[PDB]
């Protein structure tokens, strides 16, 4: 379907892939490196961002 | 006029209609086309649409 | 043939035209459908579309 122009669903809109103007996000928390009864924050997050 | 199957080359009719109190399909004079199921094997290239789901 | 209403068991014509300049419907042998709106109590079946709103 190709919608030139506005359209309006008035109830459930139930789509698998949005491609709109939405935010994407991603999150984590660096890897914790432990002795005897303290850590710290040391090692590497990767974020892969497709440009699909 | 009553016929049974007629062949034909071009047909030039205002007014079509499947026959009965509620016609299965129908076109009208204004353009309307009344009918209950439509499969297309193309595009429907509307100016505007109005579906339930 | 020109003629009054008719009633008919089964017709086989390939070009149909309500008459006019820009018919307000017409049935071509390319399959092609041109009507000014269509009312459907069911479903559309379509492989593709493309309505404004």
């Amino acid at each position: 379907v190709t919608i030139a122009e506005n359209c309006t669903i008035n109830g459930t809109l139930r789509a698998e892939k949005i491609v709109g103007d939405i935010v994407k996000a991603a999150s984590a928390a660096f890897p914790r490196q432990r002795e005897s009864s303290v850590d710290w924050p040391s090692g590497t997050r990767t974020v892969t961002v497709t440009d699909d | 006029i009553f016929m049974n199957d007629v062949f034909l080359k071009r047909l030039t009719a205002p007014t079509i209609t499947s026959g009965g109190n509620p016609p299965a399909f129908s076109l009208t004079p204004d353009g309307k086309l009344t009918a209950k199921n439509a499969d297309i094997s193309g595009s429907v290239n509307a100016n505007s649409g109005t579906l339930s789901n």
